RNA sequence: UCUGGGUCGGGGUUUCGUACGUAGCAGAGCAGCUCCCUCGCUGCGAUCUAUUGAAAGUCAGCCCUCGACACAAGGGUUUGU
RNA sequence: AGAUCUUGGUGGUAGUAGCAAAUAUUCAAACGAGAACUUUGAAGGCCGAAGUGGAGAAGGGUUCCAUGUGAACAGCAGUUGA
């Protein structure tokens, strides 16, 4: 986690136009591999894998 | 092996504590053969029983 | 997402980057090293250096 | 080989944190002979008393963060036992521990 | 990225760091940890602490 | 007499004890 | 494995706050020496100053190493349509 | 078959509750089949003279001392022991 400062753009509130901080939680994200496909069907017992 | 009643014995002759009785980790076979007060006062002669020195408390600070 | 928390446009003016591991107080390493200055090992270090 | 000696030194603060002070020697103690059995491989550790007198040093609780030690392996073949060999580890004055790496010490 | 504060050790206090205290008489001081305030609060002087910026300063 | 030998083996039984404590003086056997 | 994980070491971060020793015509003063010095020298003395944001710790559940060291293709018990 | 029956034996509970008042142990060696507990040495502590020290009265009655044993006992163990 950090915190981030910006500027609020909502109209009608006590922080418009103000200078806010803000917690931030930070998560990595290595681009996904994608390496296999399922199919699914509709049974009137719930989804199954096909 | 087991060596009490020498450590008692020395403690008796020489008149001090078992506190300061040092007996020679080595010789333990030698003063295990002493059963009697000759035999420790022969040992303490001979070097393997010695009155440790007093643990020292010094003045020198309340001086 | 409809309300105007929602679809509300965010642009960041700073990023908190001091140490987390303690009180932290230096946003980066330059500006550590130019408040600081040199320090001595910086100097036994400059000494092999020549 | 197996008659090799060498000089470590042990981070005893980082093997202690946590213990409660009427166990922070004994402790030590513990992982120093668990440190000898990991680097040399040897279950048989022998420690010299001067090496329990330098842990010891500073009372139970306030034990020395660091410490340097050499590592001696040993040939055991002085009677009929299971282990073979033995490590019998010593203690080594220092006045400082920076830049102290493992080093083989010859005979 | 608002304005830059000083400590009581005169070091710079980014925003979300530290706390204010405002007092009575009405002077309002910022702090950029519990040490600082700490040290202010006993009303220690910033002169005579070794690691502030005004010691630094005046030596 | 002492020679090199025998006093690097006699620093060893006159230290009965660590840094503080009182030397052996003798060890002599008689039978 | 294009090796790996450890243990030390290093660096980073951070905590506290300026280490031992040395030096000082710094220091409330005090005690001796006067061919000496013409205002000096020799000790005691809390504290101060410089060396010195120094010293010390920092994963054990902090971060990065590619420096050193040794170690890792090994052990046991089972499982079949 | 009963009498909260008498005496004796045995279960479940159950390898359970529990073996937590008074700071604290560690290293090496010896004997030994066998050592966390015995003995020696080294270290770290405690009682701190209104003591966990040194001696008595009452009470105990051989617990004193040495040697030997490891059946039982010392609610773990013991090579130790009242
Ligand atoms: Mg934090
Ligand atoms: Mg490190
Ligand atoms: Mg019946
Ligand atoms: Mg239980
Ligand atoms: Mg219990
Ligand atoms: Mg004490
Ligand atoms: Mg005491
Ligand atoms: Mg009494
Ligand atoms: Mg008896
Ligand atoms: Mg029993």
């Amino acid at each position: 986690m950090t915190h981030i400062v910006r500027e609020v753009d909502r109209p009608g509130s006590k922080v418009n136009k103000k200078e806010v901080v803000e917690a931030v939680t930070i998560v990595e994200t290595p681009p996904m591999v994608v390496v296999g496909i399922v199919g699914y069907v509709e049974t009137p017992r719930g989804l199954r894998t096909f | 092996s087991m060596l009490r009643l020498q450590k008692r014995l020395a403690s008796s002759v020489l008149r001090c504590g078992k506190k300061k009785v040092w007996l020679d980790p080595n010789e333990t076979n030698e003063i295990a053969n002493a059963n009697s007060r000759q035999q420790i006062r022969k040992l303490i002669k001979d070097g393997l029983i010695i009155r440790k020195p007093v643990t020292v408390h010094s003045r020198a600070r309340c001086r | 997402q409809t309300k105007r928390r929602a679809l509300e446009k965010i642009d960041l003016k700073f990023i908190d980057t001091t140490s987390k591991f303690g009180h932290g107080r230096f946003q980066t390493m330059e500006e550590k090293k130019a408040f600081m200055g040199p320090l001595k090992k910086d100097r036994i270090a400059k000494e092999e250096g020549a | 080989n197996e008659v090799v000696t060498r000089e470590y030194t042990i981070n005893i603060h980082k093997r202690i944190h946590g213990v409660g002070f009427k166990k922070r020697a004994p402790r030590a103690l513990k992982e120093i002979r668990k440190f000898a059995m990991k680097e040399m491989g040897t279950p048989d550790v022998r420690i010299d008393t001067r090496l329990n007198k330098a842990v010891w040093a500073k009372g139970i609780r306030n034990v020395p963060y660091r410490i340097r030690v050499r590592l001696s392996r040993k040939r055991n073949e002085d009677e009929d036992s299971p282990n073979k060999l033995y490590t019998l580890v010593t203690y080594v004055p220092v006045t400082t521990f920076k830049n102290l790496q493992t080093v083989n010490v010859d005979e | 990225m608002k304005v830059e504060l000083c400590s009581f050790s005169g070091y710079k206090i980014y925003p979300g760091h530290g706390r204010r205290y405002a007092r009575t008489d009405g002077k309002v001081f910022q702090f950029l940890n519990a040490k600082c305030e700490s040290a202010f609060l006993s009303k220690r002087n910033p002169r005579q602490i070794n690691w502030t910026v005004l010691y630094r300063r005046k030596h | 007499i002492m020679n090199q030998e025998k006093l690097a083996k006699l620093q060893a039984q006159v230290r009965i004890g660590g840094k503080g404590t009182a030397r052996r003086k003798k060890k002599v056997v008689h039978r």
